[PDB]
């Protein structure tokens, strides 16, 4: 019923942001804005008229079956999934992914071994610490003896930090005691586009 | 010169001031005799634009079928809080009569005489009436019973037919009988209502072909109501002033209008209601004695459409959409209030 | 001013029912028609059915009749969404919704202006469980400069969610909470460390507050230099 794209828009504050919902069927077109962790807020109804309170930096157009919003001189509040809607039936939503700029600044990164607490009750857990950095996007690496490990580590990401506007992000390994045990090297690897080559923090089992 | 305008209306009615009937007893003190002289005049090459769903003459109407009712039913106990009321509950005689809508000066009715006008957009034949015809104030749900009947073809109203929200209206064109009896002197409250299964069939195959209409060309099917109370999820009406419920699953058998004799529907009468006016219970005396009896005309079907259903090609219908006020918009539709400038 | 009042965060088990209220105030409740959307991981926004309160009509999509009922109490103005047989993908957040336009005589389903705040509703085999809290140490490896970063590892809890702060309170600068995991056991893990001036590390003590109530679970895990 309802088709919107793109899929992502990744934009700086100022810009505009021009989010396209296609349409199949008969009915009034509106969009929702949902900021994360919060309800959805009406933006547009009708396909052009702005519901209570919302800036007039946002339009609603139509062209045949093409519905646009457009969000002129984009902020970093506009962050969130833009949902189309028509009836019971919604889009699938367009992430708008923006925020406060600042330079950019490479992750401080940090390895933990995992405690020896943790070791007793027959987990290890390996965490990397990738501290105050922008922009938002970074890639971990862990490897183990140098084997590159992937599905076996999760990760999450704070919110733009208060004062200097940057990220932390935290990766979490989990092996079991006996696994662990059979290696040495355990190395976190980080990307980021503040940093020429990749960053590698790393320990030997056993040895602090 | 006029232009669309709302303002209060009188009643008229050929009630009878001696009649204990209490439709004729409201009447009598409500309304005026029926115009003896009607006068209907063609305007001609007159278009106009009619909106059934935003009409006036459907919220006066309401208001007017309430205070009959308020004034006239008379339950043993009536059930609002916080509030339970007892009062003396005889039986009384109930059968709706005819009631005309009526404009005062300056104003006048503007009708739509377009055959297969469906309620909302342009009228090409339209004409100034006085009053409006006899609408009795029929209180039923899922059914509309003894109404008027569409001229031609099978007509489905709706505010928007892609909008599940909006309730659909079904005119039928040819009336099908529903006969209900609570048989003499067990159960006194079992009841039961008797179709021509071969007669409704046929029709409601015909509705399901008009719905194809709107419909591209997707599966109609019908289905019991999803939820809600029993006035809503049965067919509810009052005969002889006593308050039926009766189970519509056989009247909607998506078999027979893809095979049937008499279809007979069970019914409870039902002292312990719901009351449509104004939220509340009322608690009602025991069924009257002897044979009961109402035969009326089903002559069009309220509809709610599912919502969601862009997976399957079916289109999927439940009897009952709405509210009462639906009831008289299924006879005001034709009608909408002019002031003369 | 038109109000949808939600009630609270549930968790059950996969097979249960819930039970969500949305108290309605600022308006003629019977009017026009209450809507439940749900938000489930994956599939953004989808709509549950409306419910009109005027004899508590309903329409639901065919992939929620039987198991979805939207029900009223027409005394508190209030709508509810019962949902039974619970299965882990009916994880979501649970709004209810009004449209912008309701009168006595007309309205416009659809147009939500008005949401609840939103019910979490997790489905999941997982019995609630409190967190073991693992110390992050600072190190050499994690020391550069004039600063350390050390930490507490809230691991292996059920069901959402934990706080954690720094010296009951007395430490929040240079503090990171990261957001919880799911882990696929089912349990959650959070991590929360802090920046400290790598000076103050043999004479400032450092303890993480974790709370968690669902458990009624609280842990005071003090972290330190490992004794190497
Ligand atoms: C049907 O819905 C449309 C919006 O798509 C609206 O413009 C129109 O007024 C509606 N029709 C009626 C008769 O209400
Ligand atoms: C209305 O228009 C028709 C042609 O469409 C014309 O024949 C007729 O005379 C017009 N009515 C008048 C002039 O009253
Ligand atoms: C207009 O409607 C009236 C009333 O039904 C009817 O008598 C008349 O023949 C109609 N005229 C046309 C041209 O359809
Ligand atoms: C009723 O209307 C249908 C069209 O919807 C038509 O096929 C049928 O002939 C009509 N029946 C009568 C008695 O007018
Ligand atoms: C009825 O009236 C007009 C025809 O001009 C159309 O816009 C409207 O959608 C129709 N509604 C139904 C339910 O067929
Ligand atoms: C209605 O049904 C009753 C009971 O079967 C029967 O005696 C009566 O003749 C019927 N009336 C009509 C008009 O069909
Ligand atoms: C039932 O309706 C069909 C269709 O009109 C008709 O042929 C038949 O005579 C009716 N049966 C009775 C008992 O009236
Ligand atoms: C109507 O009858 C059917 C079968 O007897 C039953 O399953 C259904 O629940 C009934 N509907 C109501 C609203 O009582
Ligand atoms: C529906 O009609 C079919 C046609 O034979 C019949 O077999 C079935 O018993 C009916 N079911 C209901 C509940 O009406
Ligand atoms: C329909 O009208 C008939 C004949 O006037 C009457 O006997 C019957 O009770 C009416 N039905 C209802 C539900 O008012
Ligand atoms: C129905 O449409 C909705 C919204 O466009 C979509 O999310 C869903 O996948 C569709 N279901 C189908 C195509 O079966």
């Amino acid at each position: 019923v309802l088709t919107q794209s793109p899929g992502t828009l990744s934009l700086s504050p100022g810009e505009r942001a021009t989010l396209s919902c296609r349409t199949s069927q008969y009915g009034s077109l509106a969009w929702y804005q949902q900021r994360p962790g919060q309800a959805p807020r009406l933006v547009i109804y009708g396909g052009s008229s702005r519901a209570t309170g919302i800036p007039d930096r946002f339009t609603g157009s139509r062209s045949g079956a093409d519905y646009t919003l457009t969000i002129n001189r984009l902020e970093p509040e506009d962050f969130g999934i833009y949902y189309c809607q028509q009836y019971e039936f919604f889009g699938q939503g367009t992430k708008v992914e923006v925020d406060i700029k600042r330079t950019v600044a490479a992750p401080s990164v940090f390895i933990f071994p995992p405690s020896d607490e943790q070791l007793k009750s027959g987990t290890a857990s390996v965490v990397c610490l990738l501290n105050n950095f922008y922009p938002r996007e970074a890639k971990v690496q862990w490897k183990v003896d140098n084997a590159l490990q992937s599905g076996n580590s999760q990760e999450s990401v704070t919110e733009q930090d208060s004062k200097d506007s940057t990220y932390s992000l935290s990766s979490t390994l989990t092996l079991s005691k006996a696994d662990y045990e059979k290696h040495k090297v355990y190395a976190c690897e980080v990307t980021h586009q503040g940093l020429a080559s990749p960053v590698t923090k790393s320990f030997n089992r056993g040895e602090c | 010169v006029w232009k669309d305008a709302d303002t209060t209306l009188f009643c008229a009615s050929d009630a009878k001031a001696h009649e204990t009937e209490v439709h004729n007893v409201w009447a009598t003190h409500a309304c005026v005799p029926t115009d003896p002289n009607p006068q209907e005049i063609h305007l001609e090459n007159v278009t106009e634009n009619f909106n059934m769903w935003k009409n006036n003459m459907v919220e006066q109407m309401q208001e007017d079928v309430i205070s009959l009712w308020d004034q006239s039913l008379q339950p043993c106990v009536k059930l609002t809080g916080g509030s339970v009321i007892k009062q003396a509950c005889p039986k009384i005689s109930f059968d709706p009569i005819p009631i005309h809508y009526c404009t005062p000066a300056g104003y006048v009715i503007l009708k739509c005489n377009d055959k297969n006008f469906n309620g909302t957009g342009p009228c090409k034949n339209v004409s100034s009436v006085q009053c409006t015809h006899g609408i009795k104030p029929v209180v039923s749900t899922q059914l509309l019973l003894n109404g008027s009947l569409a001229e031609e073809e099978i007509i489905i109203r709706s505010e928007n037919l892609t909008n599940n929200a909006k309730t659909i209206i079904v005119h039928l064109n040819k009336s099908v009988e529903i006969n209900c009896t609570r048989p003499s002197n067990g159960d006194i409250r079992k009841a039961y209502c008797e179709i021509n299964g071969t007669k409704w069939n046929k029709v409601l195959k015909q509705v399901t072909e008009k719905l194809k209409e709107h419909f591209n060309n997707k599966t109609i099917i019908f289905q019991p109501p999803s939820g809600g109370d029993l006035e809503i999820t049965m067919h509810h009406f009052n005969c002889r002033g006593e308050f039926f419920y009766c189970n519509t699953t056989q009247l909607f058998n998506n078999t027979c209008i893809g095979c049937n004799g008499t279809i007979t529907l069970p019914c409870k009468i039902k002292q312990i209601i719901n009351m449509w006016q104004g939220t509340g219970q009322a608690m009602y005396a025991p069924p009257i004695d002897g044979k009961i009896n109402c035969v009326s005309n089903i002559t069009g079907i309220l509809l709610t459409r599912d919502g969601g259903a862009n997976n399957t090609s079916n289109e999927t219908f439940r009897p009952g959409g709405g509210n009462i006020k639906d009831n008289w918009r299924s006879e005001l539709y034709k009608y909408k209030v002019v002031q003369i400038e | 001013q038109v109000q949808l009042l939600q009630s609270g965060a549930q968790v059950k088990k996969t097979g249960a029912s819930m039970r969500i209220s949305c108290k309605t105030s600022g308006y003629t409740f019977l009017n026009c028609p209450i809507n439940w959307v749900r938000q489930a991981p994956g599939r953004g926004l989808e709509w549950m059915g409306w419910m009109k309160p005027r004899g508590g009509a309903v329409n639901y999509p065919q992939k929620f009749q039987g198991r979805v009922t939207m029900t009223r109490d027409m005394s508190t103005d209030t709508a509810f969404l019962d949902m039974s047989n619970l299965r882990s993908d009916d994880t979501a957040v649970y709004f209810c919704a009004r449209g912008k336009y309701c009168t006595a005589s007309d309205y416009y389903n659809w147009d939500f202006e008005h949401w609840g705040r939103g019910t979490l509703v997790t489905v999941s085999s997982p019995a609630t469980k409190g967190p073991s809290v693992f110390p992050l140490a600072p190190s050499s490896k994690s020391t550069s400069g004039g600063t350390a970063a050390l930490g507490c590892l809230v691991k292996d809890y059920f069901p959402e969610p934990v706080t954690v702060s720094w010296n009951s309170g007395a430490l929040t600068s240079g503090v990171h909470t990261f957001p919880a995991v799911l882990q696929s056991s089912g349990l959650y893990s959070l991590s929360s460390v802090v920046t400290v001036p790598s000076s103050s590390l043999g004479t400032q003590t450092y303890i993480c507050n974790v709370n968690h109530k669902p458990s009624n679970t609280k842990v005071d895990k003090k972290v330190e230099p490992k004794s190497c």
